């Protein structure tokens, strides 16, 4: 995250850290006790699928304070329409091997209904993005979880204001074009969380952008509202052997 | 009332029904109040609420 602030410990309780062989891979969002939403592109280069770990209740990566909860990732589900190395359909649904325990520091973000998300949440201007990604373009990653308030743009306005992948119906733009504030590498997969009448909802996934905080460009987020029914169906399904599952979309 | 305008007055989810009808609904871990629009938690850790801030204003 570029130009944000430290998320006070426990105020981003749905944030997930994904690790591979103990190394920082990506962010994610807890949506109930066994299910995490992340970005498909986070898994393009995974060699050992059995060493993926999700950490909940993380805050300061330099210390252990006892609020952290680690779980093996039992399943990574990716839409059939996602092509590795490209930007469209950038979503993954992760099943944990064992549920996390909900606590003051571990709480799921609500996955909204589609209609609610499209008709109401999509018009809330500002939303929060968070992660342990790079604090600057070409810079070091954060040791404390960072958070940033970003405004959403209509895709026609994003394309007009921006000056190379297309912005599809499965994406949206948010952030700033003045190079001050943005998500960045390392934040991929993390939440874009939207507040409405006292409650927070998952509306986007940190996906991509032209560098980070690049003048004339905005951050691009997976439009989660397109995947609600796909996610809901998968969460009712029984696990299959093997970690990676490609599932038909729609 | 219609769900496209003002969320149909619902705090959370809204369904249109045939005629001038509307039903509000709540996420798992919440129940709908008798006003027919408001949602109240039914569990300790409902989704989308931040416990340390909920206690900070409780
Ligand atoms: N401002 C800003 N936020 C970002 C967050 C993440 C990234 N990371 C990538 O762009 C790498 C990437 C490569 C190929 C396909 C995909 Cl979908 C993604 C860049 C970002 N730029």
């Amino acid at each position: 995250i570029v130009g944000g602030k430290v998320c006070p410990k426990g105020e981003c309780p749905w944030q997930v850290l994904l690790l591979v062989n103990g190394a920082q891979l990506c962010g994610g969002t807890l949506i109930n006790t066994i299910w995490v939403v992340s970005a498909a592109h986070c898994f393009d280069k995974i060699k050992n699928w059995r060493n993926l770990i999700a950490v909940l209740g993380e805050h300061d990566l330099s210390e252990h304070d006892g609020d952290e909860q680690s779980r093996r990732v039992a399943q990574v589900i990716i839409p059939s329409t996602y092509v590795p190395g490209t930007t469209n359909h950038d979503i993954a649904l992760l099943r944990l091997h064992q549920p996390v325990v909900l606590t003051d520091h571990v709480v799921p973000l609500c996955l909204p209904e589609r209609t609610f998300s499209e008709r109401t949440l999509a018009f809330v201007r500002f939303s929060l993005v968070s992660g342990w990604g790079q604090l600057l373009d070409r810079g070091a990653t954060a040791l404390e979880l960072m958070v940033l308030n970003v405004p959403r743009l209509m895709t026609q306005d994003c394309l007009q204001q921006s000056r190379s992948p297309n912005i599809t119906e499965y994406m949206f733009c948010a952030g700033y074009s003045d190079g001050s504030k943005d998500s960045c590498k390392g934040d991929s997969g993390g939440p874009h969380a939207t507040h409405y009448r006292g409650t927070w909802y998952l509306t986007g996934i940190v996906s991509w952008g032209q560098g980070c905080a690049t003048v004339g460009h905005f951050g691009v987020y997976t439009r989660v509202s397109q995947y609600i029914e796909w996610l809901q169906k998968l969460m009712r399904s029984e696990p299959r052997p093997g970690v990676l599952l490609r599932a038909p979309f729609p | 009332l219609i769900c496209v305008n003002e969320n149909g007055g619902c705090e959370q989810y809204c369904s249109d029904h045939t005629g001038t009808k509307r039903s509000c609904r709540c996420h798992e871990g919440y129940s709908l109040l008798a006003d027919g629009v408001s949602c109240t938690p039914t569990v300790e850790y409902p989704c989308g609420k931040i416990p340390i801030l909920e206690k900070r204003n409780a």
